[PDB]
């Protein structure tokens, strides 16, 4: 459990657009004037969640809480139909999971709190290619940094 | 800003400038890293030759379409004696076949 | 103000000193000549540096599928 625990926020750490000790209202004001499907990743303010993604909608920014319970994360089962609802060990693979599944939840593009590093959008871009990482002319260095990695956002 | 890539022959200039500027100022940027006047250079968008007095937002470079990221390329001719020399870019290396798994 | 940054295949690459010192191989070490990088990895990595510092919201950096084992490695190697 803490040993997945800690694997889960290391991908968070890992994504750029975890924005952590972001406040509600900081979130609104960032996404305001964002497209339509611009989300990030903050902590929750409220006792029962970990985390929210903050959304922005047609309508305005949006919140939706993350549950994070029995070593599994889930979409917030006040709001969505808890039966609907996928459990994730990996909190990023639940968000590519979203963003894939409309390529339900309208996610597009993460709001990154800097610019990430050039190796990371390399990852990314190849994470979009394939999964099978042992077949890449790459030094095993290089291999070791995509597996740690695995997603498409 | 706009951000453009200035090219000739196998030299890549990356450079910014307002969509206001005009291409003879863009030449006086030219100018101080190849050292050779704006009388001596022509400036292209594509096959189109550029007229010193237009901005480059007049040209086609937008901010919209001038990307950090993805560049504008504007071509670059020098005089050549008695002429200027034939517009010549050339093309950077090919990328390989991408492996199967990438498929 | 500017630096030249030569790829293997011989390509010149003027870009803003300040651009290029968001490579720490590059601040570590007027020109420099890359044996083992190659122009169409080169000038992709000269965007990166001039995106990254504009942006340090913040846009989409696209890599071709086709450029990206080639660019992963060139980007480790210039720590960037
Ligand atoms: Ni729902
Ligand atoms: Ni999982
Ligand atoms: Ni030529």
């Amino acid at each position: 459990q803490a040993a997945r625990l800690a694997k889960a926020l290391r991908e968070l750490g890992q994504t750029g657009w975890y924005w952590g000790s972001m406040t509600v209202n900081e979130a609104k004001e960032k996404l305001k004037e964002a497209p339509e499907g611009t989300f990030l990743i903050r902590d929750s303010s409220h006792s029962d969640y970990l985390l929210t993604i903050s959304v922005k909608t047609s309508a305005g920014p949006t919140n939706l809480r993350i549950e994070y319970q029995d070593g599994k994360f889930r979409l917030d089962s006040i709001i969505c139909v808890k039966s609907k609802l996928k459990q994730f060990d990996s909190v990023v693979h639940l968000i590519d999971y979203y963003v894939q599944m409309c390529k339900h939840l309208y996610l597009t593009k993460p709001l990154y709190t800097s610019a990430p590093s050039l190796q990371h959008l390399c990852r990314l871009t190849i994470n979009k290619c394939t999964g099978a990482i042992w077949g890449l002319p790459l030094p095993t260095r290089l291999k070791d940094y995509l597996e740690e990695y695995k997603f498409q956002v | 800003d706009v951000f453009l890539m200035i090219r000739r022959h196998k030299t890549t200039i990356f450079t910014d400038a307002k969509e206001s500027s005009t291409v003879f100022e863009l030449k006086r940027i030219v100018e101080g890293i190849l050292k050779r006047p704006p009388d001596e250079q022509r400036l292209y968008k594509d096959d189109q030759l550029l007229d010193d007095g237009k901005t480059l937002g007049e040209c086609g470079f937008t901010s919209q379409t001038a990307r950090p990221q993805a560049p504008a390329t504007v071509g670059l001719a020098f005089r050549a004696d008695d002429t200027f020399e034939a517009l010549c870019i050339e093309p950077f290396s090919s990328p390989p076949e991408l492996p199967d798994v990438m498929k | 103000m500017y630096v030249k940054l030569i790829s293997s295949d011989g390509h010149e690459f003027i870009v803003k000193r300040e651009h290029a010192l968001t490579s720490g191989t590059i601040k570590a070490m007027n020109e420099v000549n890359f044996r083992e990088i190659p122009s169409h990895v080169l000038s992709k990595v000269c965007m990166y540096f001039t995106y990254k510092v504009r942006y340090t919201e913040i846009p989409e950096f696209p890599i071709a599928p086709e450029i990206a084992l080639e660019l992963l490695m060139a980007a480790n190697f210039l720590d960037c």
